[PDB]
């Protein structure tokens, strides 16, 4: 008289572990959410520490320039508020980048607790060696370095890219 | 009197309902 | 003045950005995904 | 190894965590004469099997709470076992330690921490200055 | 403007008679439970209960189709 | 100091546990920590609602003590 | 058949003897009082009934009982109102002239100074005035002489004994049994149509036939003598007739659906009136009509014993996967099925529902009776309507959490997990880590982007950098998407265009379409909305979040989590599991009621501060000749609202002024109220910051002292226990806060107002 | 971990045993008292320091008494 | 003039790199030392 009905169930237990504290969900289990999640550079399959870093630092060091330009205390000038963003993003690059040292440094020491041991099994957390961190952390920093620059220097340009993507570079 | 900016991008917005559904029998399809 | 690209419609720099978005910007990573999507080992 | 089948669950956010793959993880395993439904010990509902069951637990309170105050005291379930599984797969059960519940007295265990006074003839913790030992510890 | 609403004539009673006759041919063929209570041909012999919902639903929907036609000029 | 003086322990550490398991499933989240977080012990939380009771009182009323007499006066 | 009338005859003896048995309901406290913790648990349990029985049907019976008890009440209540206003009131002089006149009901006797509160409200009359709007309630009945108050007074009190014998019949004489409780389908048929629908369409025909014409006569400007009594035009139709040429034809074109002719007294106007300030009684005669239609065909929604209807156990098993939306499909296979059980078995389920949607229609009474004034003289009477919004958003408050408060007590004693197999209750339950850390998330969110950037203004300001500011004059955040739905309700009007061609004025003129002016004083004008209006109502957003993190927390881990996974059988109220797992205190739901209750208070506070100031600025105020109007604060809610030093200076400082200087006046006692919240929200620190174990140690040396004396009570005397230290911290908490904001507001108003 | 420690006035009455949710008590034959029985504490390492066993003694003063010492993952009742 | 920081007394330029380093450039490294020295393993 008892029916759980599981084997028609929109939600399952997660990865068939009915006692892992997950589910399987559009967000954690679809086909398009695992194919997206799984690619970003975190997770790409194959890719060297420093390569994961390089690709993560360098979309989020292009993107943190931008908040100060618009918004930011020297936004009256466009020379003033490109100067304000390029730092700004250079100085939250350079501090996460002196967190992920220490992280480095006190997490791996013997055998590490958590989620980093030898006999832990989480799948969201494959840095499992104190020389794979340091190689994401250079490249995390050179790639948000040079994310950065990029977005200075095309704000900096921005009046030579405005006539350039209008054609106005072709009067003579 | 063309559209306004608002309607650009309410039109942009509802494009995604269209989007979001190709998508999911595209993949459907090629089961 | 007709120097340059301009809209007189509305949201006239859609097009300043949507253009090179489609055509220069998304195409090569759009063949990166079609690339790795024909190559897959079965 | 451990052995039974485990209650029927659609899964849930109270179970499991990295503790359970780093440190330890409990497991209790009971008989029950016939499928029925309990409560898990962190939310939900869960159906117990018809033969023997096996349950994955964080805690060992949850299957103290689970065996006493549900297969025992709700569904008249009294041999239930908990076990404590190391990560390097090392099993012990340890409850109940020597096979009978520890609220009946049994023969051949010893006393652990008994003190042979009353508690208001602790010393005074100034007798005891510098020497490592609590009044409570003290001869 | 007030909506245009029409003097008693016998397109209004035509309406109302039609509407409580479609709907006791429907709902005594239709609903769930139907024949409950005290009994009252062509229809499936519909209760008391049900031929009193029938017409009862008849005056609603009635009432909505003459009013909404005589507010639209015959809709 | 209200909120450390109010609320106590339980309600905070049952709250902690479900932060803890909002990080560990979700992606993207490398870090982990080497201290378990747990809420403030029971001593500690009146100690430090007690010390934010007291700043606030020296700092509220050392404000109004200088305003009130400098603004007025030289 | 199903449906039918079960009772049991003489089920409980009418006598006094167990009055002299404090306790007898609880077998605990039967026994009789050892301490004085005996004494508060006999008041604490006074109303818990299914502590004082398992049996359902002797519960239910209590409860149906009480309830009369409880209308007793109001009706005696009610019944002082409408004798007050009738013995003790400037009421006639009130209704000759609205404008002028101060309503008041509430005459003090003169024997020690008091007598200095007989304010001069006006019409030669000394009393305290009154905020309630029982005057301009009154009038829009058509009551015109204190008689007529006298009589519903009368009523009142014979209501309220046949309400008394009704619960004493019903308990002691005539009980109906369980399955009696259980019709939901009868029930919610005879709540539905016979209740609300009936209701409706009485008020319906008191006011057409009293309430219009006699408003009609007060709004032309005839004199109370010469209007006559409201069964005049009931008699003689000829004088309802001259106000209303529809009524020549009678009944015939109801009965012929010609109900166009009656647009003359069922309006469909929209706005104000312009004499008045209150809505057209015509538009609300006709909304209470189609009212009484609507919920009278909603009362025959449901089978009862026909065939016909609705069954709520079908809908629901059916409210499951795959038989739901292909997106909403995710609550399972099992969905809404099992839920009938916790209707069959549970008060507090139902009560928890309850007291949630009164606490939805008192938000909803206070919102839209501010912006649609329905009462004549209301709008423009500043004291009335401030008091009006104030009152009901703090009554909608107490009965969300209490909705919270019971729905934890459902889970804790009533919820069963046989019942609730893969449902969505039971699925809700197994996912409450995914809730309440994504209610945690989105709270320090809305936390950081609404007050964090208060706290940015203010040391922008500090630096004397107002273009960092976020303002209108500095970074714009524009409440686009309100401001949009104000263009197109203003439009639907024709004031997504003219989608409501039928109402002729704006529905609400706080979303535009003009000002309307009363007695030299605005009644409602359009309430713009910017930068500062973006920033409070995310404060609102940000406060709310957070009530309901904590009150959701409660109810979804009331009955255990990973630190305490038995709290179920600790109970639905105890105070802790000890100092052990580092620290388990407050971890019962009910600590999460007392935590919630807190932050109820906190949130509606910025509510009605919002409230009070932004009318005060933006609305509120005298119109003169040419028709400038000059605000009661001058408009500083744009610039000041956006740091909270200026709802310290310009709000708190500015506005307290009127409660600060009332002493040596008739507002004296508003001044006096002032000092007692202050002194009542201080003396609940007490309880809150301290605890039981340090009272109980100095009541030791006490005790010692009367031992000594040998005046030791046999009663021994106990500190307050844990979970009372908490309960009483929070009662004085809310009480003082609450009259604090109470003389505050009133005092102003009062005034100025 | 936590020290809990029994002393002569114990009656033998095995409520600290049953009270207790994480199984640190046990009931060992004695003579000391008419029930010729005691409570041991052999398991103090999962004590979580809840005082439950406390509560439950019915001796006066108690016979059971728990110290908080030295906190660990399982004194500190966490699941992770 | 008033539109800056300035200093009329001696080595003004000193405020004016020893706030920027106190205050928001050192005390991240800072922080990182004693959070090494808190979490050493024995
Ligand atoms: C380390 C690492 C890490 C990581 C990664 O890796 C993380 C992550 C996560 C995710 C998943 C999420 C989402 C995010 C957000 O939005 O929020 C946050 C924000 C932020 C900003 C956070 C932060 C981030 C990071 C930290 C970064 C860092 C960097 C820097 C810069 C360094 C610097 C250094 C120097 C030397 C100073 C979360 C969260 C949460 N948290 Mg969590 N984290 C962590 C840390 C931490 C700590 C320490 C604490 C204590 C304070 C906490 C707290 C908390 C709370 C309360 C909460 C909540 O509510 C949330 C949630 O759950 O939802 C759902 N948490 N996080
Ligand atoms: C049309 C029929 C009808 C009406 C009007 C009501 C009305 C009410 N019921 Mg109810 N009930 C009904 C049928 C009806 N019931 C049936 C059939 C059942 C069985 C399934 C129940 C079972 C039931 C329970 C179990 C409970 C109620 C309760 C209530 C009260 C809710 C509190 C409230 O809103 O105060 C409304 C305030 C008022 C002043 C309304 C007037 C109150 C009097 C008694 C109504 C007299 C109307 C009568 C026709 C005389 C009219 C005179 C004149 C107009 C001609 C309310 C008085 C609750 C309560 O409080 O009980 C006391 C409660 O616990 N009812
Ligand atoms: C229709 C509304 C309604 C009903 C029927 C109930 C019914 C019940 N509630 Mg409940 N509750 C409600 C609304 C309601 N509540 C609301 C709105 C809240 C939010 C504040 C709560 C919060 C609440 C809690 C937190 C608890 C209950 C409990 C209970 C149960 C026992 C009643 C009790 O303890 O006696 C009441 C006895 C008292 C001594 C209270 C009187 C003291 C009040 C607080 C003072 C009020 C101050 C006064 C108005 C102003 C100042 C006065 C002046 C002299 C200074 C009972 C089932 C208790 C329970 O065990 O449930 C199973 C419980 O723990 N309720
Ligand atoms: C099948 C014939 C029929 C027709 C032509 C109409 C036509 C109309 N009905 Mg109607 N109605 C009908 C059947 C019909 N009804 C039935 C069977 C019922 C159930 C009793 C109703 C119940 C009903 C109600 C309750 C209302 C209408 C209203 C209206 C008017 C809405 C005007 C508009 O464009 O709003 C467009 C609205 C939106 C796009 C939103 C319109 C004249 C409304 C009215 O009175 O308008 C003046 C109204 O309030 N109808
Ligand atoms: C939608 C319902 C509704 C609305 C908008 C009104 C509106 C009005 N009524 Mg009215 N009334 C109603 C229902 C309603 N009534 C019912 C059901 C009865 C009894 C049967 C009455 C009896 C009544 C009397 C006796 C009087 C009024 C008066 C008035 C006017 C004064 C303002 C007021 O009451 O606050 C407006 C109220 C609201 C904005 C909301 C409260 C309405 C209910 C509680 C909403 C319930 C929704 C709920 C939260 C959701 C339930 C959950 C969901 C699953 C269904 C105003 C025009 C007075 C007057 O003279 O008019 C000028 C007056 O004397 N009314
Ligand atoms: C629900 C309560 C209620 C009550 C008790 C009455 C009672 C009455 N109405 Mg009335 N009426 C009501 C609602 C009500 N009405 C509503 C909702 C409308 C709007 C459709 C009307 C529209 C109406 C008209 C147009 C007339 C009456 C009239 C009358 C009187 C004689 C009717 C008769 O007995 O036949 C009577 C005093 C008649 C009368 O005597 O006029 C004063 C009359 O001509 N009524
Ligand atoms: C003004 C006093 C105050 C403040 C600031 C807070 C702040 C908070 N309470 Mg709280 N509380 C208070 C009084 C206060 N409480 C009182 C009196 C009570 C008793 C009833 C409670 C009861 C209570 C409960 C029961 C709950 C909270 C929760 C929260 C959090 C909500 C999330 C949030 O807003 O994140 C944003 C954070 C803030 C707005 C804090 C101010 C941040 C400032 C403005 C910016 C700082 C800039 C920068 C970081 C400074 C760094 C400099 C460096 C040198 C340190 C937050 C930490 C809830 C929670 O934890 O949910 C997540 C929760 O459940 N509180
Ligand atoms: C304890 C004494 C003391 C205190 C509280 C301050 C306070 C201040 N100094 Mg200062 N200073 C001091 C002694 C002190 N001074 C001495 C003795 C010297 C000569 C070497 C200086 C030279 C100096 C310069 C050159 C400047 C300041 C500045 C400042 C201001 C910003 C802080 C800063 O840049 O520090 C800078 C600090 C130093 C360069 C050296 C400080 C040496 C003292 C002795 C260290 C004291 C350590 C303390 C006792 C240990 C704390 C223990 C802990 C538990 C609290 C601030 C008002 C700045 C200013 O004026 O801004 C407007 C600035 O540019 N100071
Ligand atoms: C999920 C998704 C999404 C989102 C997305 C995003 C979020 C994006 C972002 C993006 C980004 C954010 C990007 C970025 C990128 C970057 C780059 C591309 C960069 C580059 C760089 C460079 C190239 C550099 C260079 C250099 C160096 C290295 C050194 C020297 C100098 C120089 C400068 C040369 C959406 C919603 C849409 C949709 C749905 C889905
Ligand atoms: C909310 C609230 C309130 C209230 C209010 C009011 C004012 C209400 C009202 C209500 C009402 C106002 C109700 C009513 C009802 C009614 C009814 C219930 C009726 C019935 C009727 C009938 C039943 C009839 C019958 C008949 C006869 C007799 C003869 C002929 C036939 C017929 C059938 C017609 C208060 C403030 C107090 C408190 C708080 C809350
Ligand atoms: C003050 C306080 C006490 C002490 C309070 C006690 C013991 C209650 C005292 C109640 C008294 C006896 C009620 C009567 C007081 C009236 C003012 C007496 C009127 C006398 C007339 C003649 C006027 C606690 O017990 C307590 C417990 C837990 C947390 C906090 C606290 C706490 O803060
Ligand atoms: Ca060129």
């Amino acid at each position: 008289k008892l029916n759980y009905r599981l084997d028609t169930d929109p939600v399952q237990p997660y990865k068939g572990d009915p006692f892992n504290s997950n589910f399987s969900t559009a967000i954690t289990d679809s086909p398009l959410a695992r194919a997206f999640i799984n690619n970003l550079p975190a997770y790409r399959k194959g890719l060297t520490p420093f390569m994961r870093g390089l690709e993560i630092g360098m979309a989020h060091g292009y993107f943190l320039v931008g908040p100060e330009v618009v918004v930011g205390p020297l936004r009256e000038t466009a020379h003033g508020a490109n100067l304000s963003g390029l730092i700004t993003a250079i100085y939250i690059a350079v501090s996460a980048c002196l967190g992920i040292s220490i992280f480095a440094i006190t997490t791996f020491q013997g055998d590490p607790r958590g989620a980093y041991g030898s006999t832990s099994k989480d799948s969201l957390r494959p840095l499992r060696n104190r020389d794979e961190w340091y190689q994401l952390n250079g490249g995390i920093f050179l790639g948000a370095m040079g994310g950065a620059v990029f977005a200075y220097l095309l704000l900096e340009n921005f009046d030579a890219l405005d006539s350039i993507l209008r054609g106005g570079v072709n009067v003579n | 009197m063309n559209i306004s900016d608002t309607q650009v991008f309410v039109a942009l917005v509802v494009a995604l309902l269209p989007g979001l559904l190709a998508f999911r029998l595209a993949t459907e399809l090629y089961k | 003045d007709m120097t340059q690209l301009t809209g007189s419609y509305a949201a006239s720099w859609l097009p300043w950005i949507m253009i090179p978005l489609i055509f220069y910007i998304l195409p090569f990573p759009v063949f990166a995904l079609i690339f790795i999507w024909i190559e897959k080992e079965a | 190894t451990l052995e039974g089948q485990t209650p029927i669950f659609g899964g849930g956010t109270g179970g499991l965590l990295t503790k359970a793959e780093r440190e330890e993880k409990y497991v209790i395993t009971w008989t029950s004469p016939k499928e029925q439904v309990f409560e898990m010990p962190t939310g939900g509902s869960a159906i117990m099997r018809q033969g023997k069951n096996k349950l994955e637990i964080a805690r060992k309170e949850y299957g103290i709470a689970l065996g006493g105050q549900q297969l025992r005291a709700k569904f008249k379930i009294n041999d239930y076992k908990i076990y404590r599984v190391y990560p390097n797969g090392e099993t012990q059960m340890i409850h109940p330690a020597d096979g009978v519940f520890p609220e009946k007295v049994n023969q051949g265990r010893p006393k652990v921490r008994y003190v042979d006074r009353n508690i208001g003839s602790n010393p005074s913790p100034a007798k005891l200055k510098f020497s490592g030992v609590q009044p409570y510890d003290a001869p | 403007t007030v909506p245009n609403t029409i003097s008693w004539s016998p397109q209004v009673a035509l309406i109302i008679s039609a509407s409580s006759l479609l709907i006791l041919l429907i709902a005594s063929r239709s609903i769930k439970y139907p024949q409950v209570g005290a009994k009252l041909p062509v229809l499936g012999s519909p209760s008391v209960g049900t031929f009193v919902a029938s017409m009862a639903f008849g005056h609603v929907v009635g009432a909505g189709i003459v009013l909404g036609l005589s507010n639209l000029g015959w809709l | 100091s209200f909120m450390f003086l109010i609320t106590w322990r339980g309600y905070w550490q049952e709250l902690i546990e479900t932060l803890v398991w909002a990080h560990e499933k979700t992606p993207l989240s490398f870090g982990y920590w080497r201290d378990k977080p747990v809420a403030l012990s029971i001593v500690q939380a009146r100690l430090v609602g007690l010390t934010h009771f007291t700043v606030g009182y020296i700092a509220t009323y050392g404000a109004f003590l200088i305003a009130s007499t400098a603004g007025k006066f030289g | 058949q199903k449906v039918r009338v079960v009772v049991d005859n003489d089920p409980v003896p009418t006598s006094p003897e167990l009055w002299a048995k404090p306790g007898h309901f609880d077998r605990t406290l039967a026994r009789g009082p050892k301490t004085t913790t005996w004494i508060w648990n006999l008041h604490a349990n006074a109303h818990d009934f299914d502590t004082h029985t398992s049996d359902l049907e002797d519960i239910s019976r209590k409860i149906f009982a009480a309830h009369f008890g409880h209308l007793a009440v109001i009706f005696i209540w009610l019944s002082g109102m409408y004798f007050h206003g009738a013995k003790f009131s400037n009421f006639e002089a009130w209704m000759a002239n609205p404008t002028g006149v101060k309503p008041s009901a509430q005459v003090v006797w003169s024997l020690v100074g008091q007598d200095i509160l007989n304010a001069d409200v006006g019409g030669g009359f000394h009393g305290i005035q009154i905020t309630s709007g029982l005057f301009q309630l009154w009038r829009a009945a058509g009551i015109t002489n204190t008689f007529q108050l006298y009589c519903t007074a009368i009523g009142g009190l014979v209501m309220a004994a046949i309400m008394l014998f009704a619960g004493w019949f019903h308990y002691h004489k005539r009980a109906p049994k369980l399955e009696w409780f259980q019709n939901w389908e009868a029930m919610m048929n005879h709540h539905l149509a016979g209740l609300l629908g009936l209701g409706c369409l009485g008020w319906a025909g008191h006011q057409i036939h009293v309430a219009l014409p006699v408003n009609k006569l007060l709004d032309a400007g005839v004199a109370i003598k010469d209007i006559p009594l409201p069964h005049e035009f009931i008699l003689n139709t000829s004088l309802m007739a001259e106000l209303y040429p529809s009524f020549a034809k009678g009944l015939v074109p109801f009965f012929t659906l010609q109900w166009g002719q009656y647009a003359d007294f069922l309006t469909f106007k929209g706005g104000l009136n312009p004499v008045t300030g209150g809505l057209w009684l015509s538009d609300t005669a006709h909304h209470h009509l189609a009212l009484a239609v609507l919920f009278i065909v909603a009362g025959h929604f449901y089978r009862t014993n026909w065939g016909i209807g609705h069954s709520f156990k079908e809908m629901l098993d059916d409210a499951k996967s795959p038989n739901m939306l292909p997106f909403l499909n995710f609550i399972g296979p099992v969905g809404h099925e099992g839920l009938d059980k916790i209707f069959e078995t549970s008060w507090h389920a139902n009560l928890s529902i309850h007291l949630v949607q009164f606490g939805t229609a008192s938000l909803l009474v206070a919102h839209h009776m501010y912006a649609m004034p329905p009462y004549p003289y209301l709008a423009t009477d500043y004291a009335t309507a401030l008091s009006l919004f104030t009152h009901h958003v703090w009554i909608a408050g107490f009965c969300i959490v209490g909705g919270a408060a019971h729905a934890a007590i459902f889970m804790v004693r009533d919820y069963d997990p046989a019942h609730h197999v893969n449902n969505i209750l039971d699925r809700t339950l197994r996912h409450r880590d995914v809730i309440i850390s994504h209610l945690a998330w989105v709270c320090q969110f809305l936390g950081f982007h609404s007050f964090a950037m208060y706290c940015h203004n203010d040391t922008m300001r500090a630096f004397g950098r107002p273009q960092d500011m976020f303002s209108d004059t500095g970074i714009q955040l524009q409440p686009i998407f309100a401001q949009w739905i104000q263009h197109i309700h203003t439009a639907a009007v024709g004031a997504l265009g003219t989608t409501a061609p039928g109402i002729g004025a704006p529905v609400s003129y706080a979303w535009g379409g003009g000002m309307v002016a009363v007695g030299g004083k605005v009644a409602m004008m359009p309430i713009a909305l910017g930068t500062a209006d973006f920033l409070i109502h995310h404060i609102h957003a940000f406060t709310i979040h957070v009530t309901v993190l904590v009150l959701f927390k409660g109810v979804l881990f009331a009955r255990g989590s990973r630190l305490v996974p038995d709290k179920a059988n600790l109970g639905f109220r105890f105070p802790c599991d000890g100092p052990g797992r580092g620290g388990t205190c407050q971890v019962s739901a009910w600590d999460h009621v007392f935590l919630g209750l807190f932050w109820m208070y906190n949130s509606l506070s910025m509510v009605v501060f919002h409230f009070s100031w932004k009318m005060q600025s933006d609305v509120w105020g005298t119109v003169d000749s040419d028709g400038i109007v000059t605000h009661l604060t001058g408009g500083n809610f744009a610039t000041s609202s956006i740091t909270n030093n200026g709802w310290l200076r310009d709000f708190l400082w500015a506005q307290s002024a009127q409660v600060i200087q009332s002493y040596n006046s008739s507002l004296s006692a508003y001044g006096l109220m002032f000092l007692a919240g202050h002194f009542i929200f201080g003396f609940s620190l007490m309880f809150l910051f301290s605890g039981r174990g340090y009272w109980q140690e100095l009541i030791e040396s006490i005790v010692w002292a009367h031992n000594k004396l040998k005046v030791a009570p046999a009663i021994q005397p106990r500190a307050l226990s844990i979970v009372h230290g908490r309960a009483v911290g929070v009662a004085h908490y809310l009480l003082g806060g609450i009259v604090t904001t109470w003389a505050f507001f009133l005092a102003r108003m009062s005034a100025i107002g | 971990s936590h020290t809990v420690k029994i002393y002569d006035t114990c009656i033998g009455c095995t409520q600290c045993v049953r009270a207790c949710p994480t199984d640190v008590l046990e009931m060992v034959p004695w003579d000391g008292c008419k029930a010729a029985q005691i409570a041991s504490s052999p398991r103090t390492e999962d004590c979580v320091g809840c005082k439950r066993c406390e509560t439950a003694c019915p001796t006066d003063f108690l016979s059971i008494r728990v110290y908080l010492g030295a906190e660990t993952t399982r004194s500190m009742g966490l699941a992770y």
